[PDB]
């Protein structure tokens, strides 16, 4: 996250970090004790991944962390990286052993299709992750967060030569300076509804991080609610 | 008089034409509008001191 702030411990207890050949390459959100929702481009190669819940400072042991191996990767059936690496960009990860829910490890709420869309249209979500804090720069040690406004589809379409499909959305600032970045993808975009946060998007992709005239592209979670609830049933 | 089209029928979370409801881990309050924790760690809540 470029232009964000250090989260306090337990401020985003649904956030998880993904590790593989490179640690902190992508983020995710806790659906429940056995399941994580992330971007399919983060796990498309089907490589051995580990999830860390309860993380705050990735280089300091705070005794709140919970690491788990991933035993199953379910990309959405409409995801195909050979056609478009960032369309239908959502995947679920099954953990080898359940997380122990506490104040540092808590799931994110997911409303039905209609209400997830209503909450996105409130126009202001929180994004978070351990990604790059500058475009082409060092990645964060402490979890970063940022409030990003929703951008109308017309402004979003004029900002890029790439195709922004109807179940993708734009968020960020007209003048740049603050945005999500590489290392944050798969992480959450949440909307606070009277003190309860609901998942409204997945951090997906963008061109230059925090550049004036460019915005972050997110996956609309409302498009996949029935698939998340179905596959993650305990 | 009361409809989900105006202020969500005054429901804190979900409204159905009104009957208010909440997401899993929350229970409908004595006022029939607000949502309260029904489990120790309900989804989407910050419980560490800030
Ligand atoms: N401009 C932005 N707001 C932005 C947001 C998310 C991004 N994600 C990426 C990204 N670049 N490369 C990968 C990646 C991650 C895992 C495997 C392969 C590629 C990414 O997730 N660039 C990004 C830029
Ligand atoms: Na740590």
């Amino acid at each position: 996250v470029v232009g964000g702030e250090d989260a306090k411990p337990g401020q985003f207890p649904w956030q998880v970090v993904l590790n593989g050949k490179v640690d902190a390459f992508c983020g995710g959100s806790i659906v429940n004790e056995k399941w994580i929702v992330t971007a399919a481009h983060c796990v498309e190669t089907g490589v051995k991944i580990t999830v860390v819940a309860g993380e705050h400072n990735i280089e300091e042991t705070e005794h709140t962390e919970q690491k788990r191996n991933v035993i199953r990767i379910i990309p959405h059936h409409n995801y195909n990286a050979a056609i478009n690496k960032y369309n239908h960009d959502i995947a679920l990860l099954e953990l080898d052993e359940p997380l122990v829910l506490n104040s540092y490890v808590t799931p994110i709420c997911i409303a039905d299709k209609e209400y997830t869309n209503i909450f996105l249209k409130f126009g202001s979500g929180y994004v978070s992750g351990w990604g790059r804090v500058f475009h082409k720069g060092r990645s964060a040690l402490v979890l970063q967060y940022l409030r990003v406004p929703l951008v109308d589809r017309a402004t979003c379409l004029r900002s890029t030569k790439f195709t922004i499909y109807n179940n993708m959305f734009c968020a960020g600032f007209h003048e740049g300076g603050r945005d999500s970045c590489q290392g944050d993808s798969g992480g959450p975009h949440v909307t606070e509804v009277e003190g309860t946060s609901f998942l409204t998007g997945i951090i997906s992709w963008g061109e230059e991080c925090a550049m004036k005239g460019k915005y972050g592209i997110y996956t609309k979670v409302s498009r996949y609610v029935n698939w998340i609830k179905e596959k993650t049933k305990l | 008089d009361v409809t989900c089209n105006i202020k969500n029928g005054r429901c804190e979370q979900f409204c159905k034409n009104v009957v208010c409801s909440c997401t899993e881990g929350y229970r409908l309050a004595e006022n029939q509008k607000s949502c309260e924790p029904a489990v120790p760690f309900p989804c989407g809540r910050v419980s560490v001191s800030q």
